């Protein structure tokens, strides 16, 4: 009955997970096109860096 | 005044000083804003090539 409620769970608990990896994604990728546009520099594109890993 | 009077000047000779005592001041203010201004710029000058 536990092995069914951590497959009932890990499911979900992942879904938010791979979601959350997405948002951090966008996030990198729209710190990305503010540092070669030029706006910001190259700190606050690596601490978005470091938040996606 | 400091020219002899009657006599033939060239342009641009000075003719007479009028105490300026306050474009000094002006002049020593905006002197001191520059000398801030030009090292920043000379600094963030050194630091954009390598984008920091």
């Amino acid at each position: 009955a536990d092995g069914l409620a951590a497959r009932g769970t890990f499911t979900e608990q992942l879904q938010a997970q791979r979601d959350l990896v997405k948002a951090s994604d966008e996030y990198y990728q729209l710190a990305d096109k503010r540092y070669r546009t030029g706006v910001d520099n190259y700190l606050t594109l690596l601490d978005a860096q470091r938040s996606l890993f | 005044r400091l020219f002899k009077e009657g006599s033939d000047v060239k342009a641009g000779q000075q003719l007479y000083q009028i105490d300026p005592a306050t474009y000094e001041a002006d002049y020593q203010s905006a002197q001191a804003n520059l000398a801030s201004t030009q090292e920043q710029a000379q600094r963030y000058k050194l630091l954009v090539a390598d984008q920091a």
